């Protein structure tokens, strides 16, 4: 049986990002089934709402693969919902593709990383901060190990290129009032020239209006993220959101051909309530190359679809992706994208090609970077 | 000896310092089936109140990650130590180099890498811990060669004497005083110096 | 320290002491994945040939663990020793013990085990080799500090100087004879 | 389903011990369905032969759990051939039983242990042997794990109790004539009171009968083995076989009323080429053991049928038996046995009560057989 299981949250502190995911994948699978299915057979999906929880992945992972027969999966946005799910995938010989951005240092022969390693995205994202922006930064994190991974690489990078990280701030997956106002007030005290965020999630929107408020409406730091998504700017007021920075493989105000094709076919398919985001891009390539591997393959068997997954580079939205042998990450697309005053993505860099993943590189040497940025 | 040290191992005391759960059932049963006196601990106290040989403890970024940090430094010098690690990354590896672990266990854990990591790490803090005693052993007695040297000098000044009559004199006054005689020279000095 | 252990995984040169197989490729490919130098030899030699930094081996009851043994015995104490191991019982956990590894890898293997043993052992070894060398300095600084403070009584009591006088003349011949304090101290002795 | 894989060699160095374990579990099998096999259907079995090689067990474990959907299994008896399966069963949560002795020293969720550990079967005969037989000791044994692990216990043993470790000699599986040569001369020059052999499969028959042959007439040391089982022996010529030790949980010879139905079953079942063995006893209960434990889950899921078989005791016929679930590990009969003349073997020590497994003890006391030796 072609199934797919789909792990992505419908609830919880990251539900729209991940509700995005969901919508990525399901839009690629009706393209697939428009294209002929698997050897005639259509490809049909299964959908678990874990709720953000680790444990209610590991469960639902669990139940897909033990009671409902499924051997290909696509899911899991934090880290931690990504390592409660790992070995029930390992232990069952499944295929699980991982469409989210992430701190690197993994290799699991059953997880495809379609989502940037720190080298293709907070290394080029920190290259840019330190060139155009003052080197006094401020940061601000979702308290778990990728905001904490995320700020242990930036804090080091700042640090050796003449820069001070004046406060270290972590709030709490679903703050409270409290913790946000106390949050805005330290960063409003330490008078950085920059906020470097990797606050995830619900509360992202609200951080971004406390920041703007507590300001005196007066040329704040303007926030960095390596987080924040379409879909967290989507709840922002227009001048809050103004002038913050981005980074991400894919953005929907991409200019081609395969963007617009993207954007039109989000748009109709997707609820009101799950706005594009390049998550949404990444599990829509991922799925679309499950469904070709396994085409290719003539069957639904994880080896025979897995050993034609590395040999088809597939046209994205993002431009042109293949998936490496070698470690099972992805060569992706790098954009750092500020909004401007209508709330949309202007693209102000882009790496000349692909990045190659790396997910071990310990010392990310900033200088890669210094022809294309300037 | 290889047979004294797997002969041992009943004998010690374990401590599996985690949150209890699963990981904590299975790491605590496997230690009683190779036959340690184990117990579980959260959340992390102040001091242990018992003596324990052996800590298994997880890796954690928030609170409790001072907590654990400042517990285990307070321990005995031949606490063998073992860490739960869950990621491969800097910040979690750099806190399992930072506590200066004997040994690691990759999660999720299962019963067959137990004993072999408690073995291994075992020798390896028992080997450390002879080292380091060695090394604060000799910069013990160079420190006290100094103070005994300084306090010979100022008997000599003091009071004309050469040096057969200064160390006479400590000696003769540890001696009968029942207290090293370094304790004379330290008693003597205090140049509020070296 | 942490930071700089880190750093240099890229540097060292790993040696897989394996038969070829499915355990050694699936433990090069790792760690080349993690991106160290990494060879595999299989039988074991007498002697490198090349500097090696970390030596992952098997635990054989053969005549390759006295090969192995031997093999580590006479390299460079520097080098970090890591087992992989697939019995509890008691003569292959002795052979651990006897090989002193800084670390083990239970079997079967699979990726996510390497980097930290390969971290906490690599800290392990670096931490004793740097402990032995403290204790020889400390060895050779207590000898030193008697000599020095023997020639300073013999200045002293030849001359009828006090300490501090005793402490100028040797630091004033050695810093114009351009040889160490405790050589003149030896030279009076 | 309910189908249970037999896992056990038909071919390779210890197929005839591995057939009499494979025909002890079909019996079992055969009787479970007599019995009412499991939610009114009857219990099938699917075998496969990896003829003693690790990798092969290895991939017929997967064939079973990857194409024929079986989860419980019955099989194994080498360690490495254990070790190379356990991950198969422990990834799948499938349950092997392994009905073998072994080195000890390993805990898996998913292997029922029906063999003895080393407090079970090694302690006791360490005992035995040093109340009973000369100090000089040479030890020979089938080059693997197994026989080397039992080796280092038991030598520590002799020289922990005034012994003399003369010789350990290792010959592989499968001995060639020039192996079994060479190893022989070496126990004759070494002049023990007792040979203590570890060898395994094929081999030993012809290694006892070389034994034998080499001291011709002249008082020739007894051999006493953890290893060798009554399928061994009965390859043997009855002189060859007079005064040598073997230890097990059960010997075909047991007069109780659930011995002799267990041989009668056997003879009755059993083709000619497959002994009645005490790995085909362990084989047996455990295989009844599995489908009670299921009848009373009411179906053939791992986890409710594993439950239930940590609460049924079973009249084995060997003893009363049961799986600890602290440790899947067996409460074991435990006895030690004289060939007489006939080739029967008469039992000479029996533990008083099943010994309780304890897999990870290091150090054996054994004071604790003072009392009853």
């Amino acid at each position: 049986r072609p199934l797919i299981g789909l792990l992505f949250s419908e609830t919880g502190v990251t539900a729209d990002i991940e509700r995005s995911q969901r919508y990525g994948a399901l839009l690629a699978v009706e393209q697939l089934n428009r294209e002929g299915g698997v050897g005639g057979r259509p490809i049909e999906t299964l959908s678990q709402d874990p709720g953000g929880d680790p444990d209610r992945y590991r469960l639902c992972a669990e139940d897909f693969i033990r009671n409902r027969g499924v051997r290909f999966l696509v899911g899991c946005y934090m880290s931690h919902t990504r390592k409660a799910v790992m070995p029930v995938v390992e232990r069952a010989d499944a295929l699980l593709c991982y469409p989210t951005p992430y701190e690197g240092f993994e290799y699991s022969p059953n997880i495809v990383y379609g989502g940037p390693a720190p080298n293709q995205n907070s290394a080029p994202l920190a290259a840019y901060l330190i060139r155009h922006y003052g080197e006094r930064v401020v940061f601000i994190g979702s308290d778990y190990i990728y905001p904490r991974e995320s700020n242990h690489v930036m804090r080091h990078l700042y640090r050796q290129h003449g820069g001070t990280v004046l406060e270290e701030i972590y709030i709490p997956l679903y703050p409270s009032d409290d913790d946000l106002q106390r949050a805005v007030e330290r960063i409003y005290q330490a008078r950085a020239d920059v906020v470097f965020s990797t606050v995830v999630g619900t509360g992202t929107a609200e951080l971004y209006r406390a920041i703007a408020r507590r300001y005196g409406d007066g040329r704040r730091p303007p926030i960095a993220s390596l987080t924040t998504s379409e879909a967290e700017v989507a709840k922002m007021e227009s001048d809050v959101a103004e002038g913050q920075v981005v980074v991400a493989p894919y953005f929907s105000s991409i200019d081609t051909p395969a963007s617009r094709a993207f954007v039109q076919a989000c748009h109709g398919f997707f609820p009101e309530n799950a706005t594009i985001t390049a998550w949404a891009e990444a599990a829509y390539w991922q799925t679309l190359l499950l469904g070709r591997a396994a085409q290719a393959a003539g069957n639904w068997r994880v080896e025979d679809v897995q050993r034609h997954l590395y040999d088809i580079d597939i046209d994205a939205p993002q431009g042109p992706v293949r998936v490496e042998r070698q470690n099972n990450h992805s060569r992706l697309s790098s954009r750092i994208a500020e909004i401007d005053a209508r709330g949309v993505f202007q693209v102000r860099w882009q790496s000349p090609e692909p990045i190659r993943p790396d997910p071990y590189v310990v010392v990310h040497n900033l200088d890669d970077w210094s022809a294309s940025m300037g | 000896s290889a047979n004294s040290l797997l002969g041992s191992l009943r004998e010690l005391q374990v401590l599996v310092l985690n949150p209890p759960g699963e990981v904590s059932d299975a790491l605590v049963l496997q230690l009683i089936r190779i036959g340690c006196s184990v117990r579980q601990c959260w959340p992390p106290p102040e001091a242990f109140d018992v003596p324990v040989d052996v800590v298994f403890t997880s890796i954690f970024q928030n609170r409790h990650h001072d907590e654990i940090a400042a517990l285990l430094a307070a321990g005995t010098p031949r606490t063998t130590l073992v860490a739960l690690v869950e990621y491969e990354s800097p910040a979690v590896l750099s806190q399992i180099i930072e506590l200066e672990c004997h040994g690691v266990i990759t999660q999720p854990l299962d019963a067959h890498r137990v004993l072999p990591v408690l073995v291994s790490a075992r020798r390896i803090s028992e080997e450390m811990a002879k080292l380091k005693q060695k090394t604060e052993q000799l910069q013990d007695r160079i420190a006290g060669q100094a103070r005994i040297n300084q306090a010979k000098v100022l008997l000599m000044q003091r009071h004309g004497w050469d040096e057969r009559e200064a160390h006479q004199h400590l000696s003769r006054e540890a001696m009968k005083r029942r207290e090293p005689i370094l304790k004379i020279a330290q008693e003597l000095l205090g140049n509020e110096p070296s």
